[PDB]
């Protein structure tokens, strides 16, 4: 679960990429 | 009678199955299939890109989690719940979770653990539908997913 934030940050990068699409 | 669970499991399991085996399931989707068909097509386009762009992150997480059997899949469910523990839910996080699911499913097939793919798909669906149902419904479910990842072509 210590790795959790990595998933959150990557997911937020992907969301941010498509949000401007 | 939980149509959202059924539809979510259909989309997620189909993607993990076709990623792991390399063969698409040529049966049509279940009823409500327009939405489900579009969602799986969207998931392919976005999920394939995520796995290619972020292979290093995915390989690192897989190597450290050491997923060997169905008990490790259950351990993964605990980690996946933490993807929303900061109070944020968005489609980017959701598709990242499903994309990593496909990445793990391909690994499970390579180590002769295909029997673990369906439990993996159910675990991902469980986290999404049983703990974020209300957010999904607010987005119009998989229709919201399709519309968010629709890239606008405006000439």
């Amino acid at each position: 679960i210590w790795l959790a934030q990595g998933a959150r940050r990557l997911g937020d990068e992907i969301n941010a990429y498509y949000a401007r699409r | 009678s939980d149509e959202l669970y059924r539809q979510s499991l259909e989309i997620i399991s189909r993607y993990l199955r076709e990623q792991a085996t390399g063969a698409k399931d040529t049966k049509p989707m279940g009823r409500s299939g327009a939405t489900s068909r579009k969602a799986l097509e969207t998931l392919r386009r976005v999920g394939d890109g995520v796995q290619r762009n972020h292979e290093t992150a995915f390989q690192g997480m897989l190597r450290k989690l050491d997923i060997k059997n169905e008990d490790d899949v259950k351990s993964l469910s605990r980690v996946m719940i933490h993807v929303f523990s900061d109070g944020v839910t968005n489609w980017g996080r959701i598709v990242t979770l499903i994309s990593f699911g496909a990445f793990v499913a391909k690994h499970l097939k390579t180590i002769n653990q295909e029997s673990c793919i369906e439990p993996l798909a159910e675990s991902i669906t469980d986290v999404l539908v049983r703990t974020k149902r209300d957010w999904l419904v607010k987005q119009r479910g998989w229709d919201g997913f399709v519309e968010f990842f629709h890239v606008e072509d405006l000439e």
